RNA sequence: GUCUUGGGGCCGAAACGAUCUCAACCUAUUCUCAAACUUUAAAUGGGUAAGAAGCCCGGCUCGCUGGCGUGAGCCGGGCG
RNA sequence: UAACGCAGGUGUCCUAAGGCGAGCUCAGGGAGGACAGAAACCUCCCGUGGAGCAGAAGGGCAAAAGCUCGCUUGAUCUUG
RNA sequence: GUCUACGGCCAUACCACCCUGAACGCGCCCGAUCUCGUCUGAUCUCGGAAGCUAAGCAGGGUCGGGCCUGGUUAGUACUUGGAUGGGAGACCGCCUGGGAAUACCGGGUGCUGUAGGCUU
């Protein structure tokens, strides 16, 4: 058409990353710590440029994190739903939720 | 309760909605002029409908809201032909129940060779003392919590006095 | 269900009405306009006649606004007129007018001008004319403050205005709303409204219940009775107000007493109270949980 | 034909190689817009002190006078 | 790109902040303004009449003309080459008063008293604000102490 | 055509993602962002193994695809089937222009 | 978590009584974004003010402004 | 503050859709009522703009600048 | 201590609830001759004082939602100015200076002007 006039109409779609932002995550086993971080590595090779591995040190897809996680979900902070746990802080009227349940 | 609680009638509601201006509406405002004795008022269309007949502000249906005293008796002759039965579904979650009844002539009105066949639409609204300060205009508030209607303190009351019963349904 | 309408987001994205509007007892359409001085007038007050009903009390004030709230010039409450003659009725429309005849009065008193100024003793239906002297006594004025704005002939709050017309205020109006004008053919009349002003209405309404029943007439007056006051006698002890208003409109402001620091209810709950109560409170109530 | 559009970026030497940035401020600002309603009445209260010598500061000489007796006594 | 208009790019400018919505409180309009001082001109959204020009969002002069509902003022807009000085004519409850000039005025009130004030004690207290002088060497006290030992935190990769 | 992603590695230009404003985007190669057993309990699975890039890049939508079904077909030949849980952590929303100049 | 639901159905009232079972919903949670979305919100940046064009008193003038105030303007006097 | 950058609109429309004043409050949702049903009309409740204001989009607004009424033509003449 | 009328700031003033009331001070309220508007004296308007704090309103409470102000997040993000600094490049470290926001964790829940009452 000569590029007069050039607005391109859009294809594809694509998804950014900055420096540090986390592409791809796995859950599994403790026992399966060999099997995650060598499929990623098999992962690593369908992107351009390079991506680091490394074990979280984050319980789960949870916000919160190692061998503190047990005592909370005994201490009653937290309760398990499906994929994720609920934070019960204490603003909450916890004398009606402690009158629900102790 | 106390004398400052009793209940009573703010009103009561009546309309024949006809689904069609012209003659058979005009003929509809008698019924309700013969019963109550006071002018209604026609409501116009708020949409337009072609799978009923209406126009947009054609003349669709009469209504009026009697009051006080006038509106017990009506009341009363209203729900004879019902024979003070109801139904546990007819009483609102907001302290409101209603009726209606097939024929405008069962409640006292004379048939004439005249006049068409017409039913009308039965609503009564509770109330308590005090309840017009939510309408009030230089200062204005809430009704209350403790001074609302439930469910059931609405049929408590319609039951001791007009000794009816509700049938489940 | 469907969806609640009071979300924790809903209160997020709230906006509160002005205070005293959100209570519902100020205008604030009418007061922009009811109240703004021009810029070019930079300090000369602007003075309303704020004439409020209650129900069982006429309220009556002049004000300036000010940067930092109101000023009241001068104030004339309906219920102090126990002093002067009358006593039984004062949301009477005839009250209204003592209200209003006072107010100037009292507010003239104040400046000076009494002495001048001081149009009709009772008629009412004319303007009442003024004279300028610059930085020196005359011609004063206000404008009518009423609250909602409700306005339809015959309105109480127009008998404080009659009151204040003749009183000596000089106030912009139109005699248009004078109770007794015909709605339809548009005429001043001026004698339906001196009934009215007179409370000669009143006086007829208890001589109606006379003839048909007196059993009615006990349930409505039953404190027009006690300390008699006959429909005979009505338009007399109004006569003697108005003059009784005239010679005496000054204000002693009665004092007042000692305290003793009473509450009822319970104390004033700040930070400490909140704090260390609440903070027991859980204590308690989880205490209660532990036991059970 | 075909050619080049613009660009402006010594849009700020020429700017400044001279140029003073300032509208003279100064005293007696002309009277051009101001109320006329207000501006008569400032062209009459000039009027009555610019007409005649007996009116006017006659009142003012005698007031200065007790402002150059008084004065003096301090001294 | 665009074009000329005459409000043009004032989306967020006139855009009332964003928990104030309704009538402008009334404390606007009893601020009496008066010839020579100095106001601050804001736009306002709500107003739509006598509204500043966009340019004119936060240029400060003075008023010159005061009339009933409005207020003509004297502002600093430059056009390339010359600052000029430009009247326009705005409500006033746009504009309102500056604190700038109002803390130079009360700095003159106290400065012709302290004078006056030190006509007995025969010396000249000193002219306004000397810049911040350097800090004036002193002591620390430490007695008993000992200070803290920092040093650098190992590297701990995260997510 | 092929289009390699060589052209739309880099981030340069503003976000313009699927809008009002930009309509006919097609619809992106990755649909199915959580495979593995979804429905395991926080208990269950304590090793959440991550993948972070270092590279202020683009990631085509293309790649997801491949990048989730190669990390997948490894763990399932290892762990088994309902044995760990992967969630791509990206979404591809920023849509990418192209011209036809022939 | 239970209302219209289904799909598989059971009974033959009828099964969102119950119970399997998915589901549109609601409830709190969670993954990721926005040049033409935004509660918050910098760095850099834009006007002003930094005294005699002032500070302060006494008097006079008006066809505008009105409680008696006036706002504008004129004179005069001490401190730059 | 630019490009044959982007997503759009205009060459019109109004005796009211201008000017006042008054009285109301919208969108949306729930529960109830003869025919009446998801979808007419009647009542109550919740309802910070989620509606509407001619149209493009942005801004603005709830005892309005929205809706309905009653009167009118400030859509007039002349200076800057 | 508090209320009434008119307000300034316009949520620390809101919202959900629950508890108690400091002359009818505000209201609830009893009626429709007259003024006045309605289909309806429910609203608006007008005339009163037989009752009533139950409701409005005020005060308090909720390990409340909200709201204001703090704290950690963080000297992180971001950035004015410099380099013949690294890196093929994406970008990054440094010097000079300026410097935020959620999550999360605490504290607070009206101040007051003029005029007028009450000591219940």
């Amino acid at each position: 058409t000569g590029m007069r006039g050039a607005f391109g109409k859009p294809q594809g779609t694509v998804a950014r990353v900055h420096i540090g932002q986390v592409i791809m995550s796995i859950r599994t086993k403790l026992q399966n710590k060999e099997h995650v971080v060598e499929a990623l590595r098999r992962a690593k090779f369908k992107f351009p440029g390079r991506q680091k591995i490394h074990i979280s040190k984050k319980w789960g897809f949870t916000k919160f994190n190692a061998d503190e996680f047990e005592d909370m979900v005994a201490e009653k902070r937290l309760i398990p739903d499906g994929c994720g746990v609920k934070y019960i802080p204490n603003r909450g009227p916890l004398d009606k939720w402690r009158a629900l349940h102790s | 309760e106390n004398p400052m609680r009793e209940l009573r009638i703010r009103k009561l509601c009546l309309n024949i909605c006809v689904g069609e201006s012209g003659d058979r509406l005009t003929r509809a405002a008698k019924v309700l002029e013969q019963l109550t004795g006071q002018t209604p008022v026609f409501s116009k269309a708020r949409y337009t409908v072609r799978s009923f007949g209406i126009r947009r502000n054609e003349k669709i249906a009469v209504h009026c809201t009697v009051r006080g005293a006038k509106a017990e008796e009506i009341l009363e002759k209203g729900l004879k032909v019902r024979e003070y039965e109801l139904r546990k579904n007819n009483f609102s979650d907001t302290g409101n129940f209603g009726f209606g009844i097939q024929e405008h002539i069962d409640l006292g009105i004379k048939y004439d060779p005249s006049i068409g066949i017409y039913g009308l639409d039965f609503y009564v609204v509770l109330g308590r003392p005090g309840f017009s300060i939510a309408d009030k205009k230089r200062r204005t508030g809430c009704i209350g919590a403790k001074h609302r209607i439930s469910k059931e303190e609405a049929m408590r009351w319609f039951q001791q006095k007009y000794d009816g019963i509700i049938l489940p349904g | 269900f469907v969806k609640v309408v009071k979300n924790k987001a809903y209160f997020k994205r709230y906006q509160v009405k002005f205070r005293r509007r959100r209570e519902g007892k100020t205008d604030y359409y009418a007061r922009k306009r009811l109240v703004i001085q021009d810029k070019n007038k930079y300090n000369t007050p602007k003075y309303r006649m704020i004439v409020r009903v209650t129900n069982r009390d006429i309220i009556c004030q002049i004000a300036y606004a000010r940067i930092e709230g109101d000023m009241i010039v001068c104030a004339a409450y309906a219920h102090e007129l126990p002093k002067y003659g009358v006593k039984v009725g004062l949301t009477n429309y005839a009250a209204a007018y003592c209200t209003g005849l006072l107010l100037a009065r009292r507010l003239l008193n104040r400046f000076g001008m009494d002495k001048i100024y001081e149009g009709q003793v009772e008629v009412t239906g004319d303007e009442y004319n003024v004279e300028s002297i610059d930085g020196q006594p005359g011609a004063f004025t206000c404008y009518l403050d009423a609250g909602l704005a409700r306005t339809t002939t015959g309105n109480k709050v127009f008998g404080a205005l009659k009151g204040a017309v003749d009183g000596g205020l000089s106030i912009p109006h139109s005699t248009k709303r004078f109770p007794g004008y015909d709605s339809e053919s548009k005429e001043f009349n001026a004698e339906v409204h001196r009934k009215h002003i007179m409370g000669q209405n009143v006086a007829d309404y208890m001589r109606y219940l006379m003839e048909e029943d007196e059993d009615a007439y006990k349930k409505q007056f039953s404190q027009y009775i006690k300390n008699n006051v006959t429909p005979d006698m009505m338009e007399e002890m109004y006569k003697k107000a108005h003059a009784a208003i005239r010679e005496n409109p000054v204000y002693e402001k009665k004092p007042k007493r000692e305290v003793k620091k009473k509450r009822w209810n319970r104390p004033k709950m700040s930070l400490a109270q909140k704090k260390d109560r609440v903070a027991q409170k859980k204590a308690s109530f989880l205490r209660a949980q532990e036991r059970a | 034909a075909k050619s080049k559009n613009h660009t402006t970026h010594n849009q700020s030497r020429k700017w400044h190689r001279n140029g003073i940035k300032k509208p003279r401020s100064q005293r007696y600002e002309s009277l051009k817009g101001v109320d006329p309603k207000f501006l008569r009445n400032m062209r009459f209260a000039k009027k009555h002190n610019k007409k005649g010598l007996k009116k006017m500061q006659a009142n003012n000489a005698k007031a200065m006078a007790a402002r150059a007796e008084a004065i003096k006594a301090l001294v | 790109t665009n074009t000329k208009g005459k409000r043009r790019g004032t989306r967020y400018m006139f855009s009332r902040p964003f928990r104030k919505h309704g009538v402008v409180p009334l404390a606007t309009y009893m601020r009496i303004y008066k010839k020579g001082d100095i106001v601050d001109i804001k736009g306002m959204g709500t107003v739509q009449k006598g509204m500043p020009h966009k340019c004119y969002h936060g240029k400060t002069g003075r008023v010159y003309n005061v009339t009933q509902h409005a207020v003509g003022i004297v502002v600093n807009k430059q056009v390339k080459g010359k600052i000029l000085a430009k009247r326009i004519n705005v409500r006033i409850e746009h504009i309102k008063h500056s604190k700038s000039r109002d803390s130079f005025l009360k700095r003159v009130k106290e400065n012709d008293q302290k004078k006056k004030e030190a006509k007995e004690k025969g010396t000249w207290v000193q002219l306004k604000r000397q810049p911040a002088p350097p800090r004036e060497a002193h002591f620390v006290r430490t007695n008993g102490k000992e200070p803290e030992l920092l040093e650098p935190i190992p590297y701990e990769f995260m997510a | 055509g092929r289009r390699p992603a060589r052209c739309y590695r880099y981030c340069k230009n503003k976000p313009y993602p699927k809008s009002r404003f930009c309509r006919g985007v097609p619809d992106a190669k990755i649909r199915i962002f959580d495979l593995g057993r979804k429905k395991a309990k926080v208990d269950e699975f304590p090793l959440c193994g991550h993948m972070v890039s270092d590279e202020y890049e683009q990631l085509s939508s293309e790649a997801l695809e491949a990048a989730r079904i190669c990390a997948n077909k490894y763990m399932v030949k290892s762990c088994g089937k309902d044995g760990f849980h992967i969630r791509v952590r990206l979404h591809p929303f920023h849509v990418i222009r192209i011209n036809k100049m022939l």
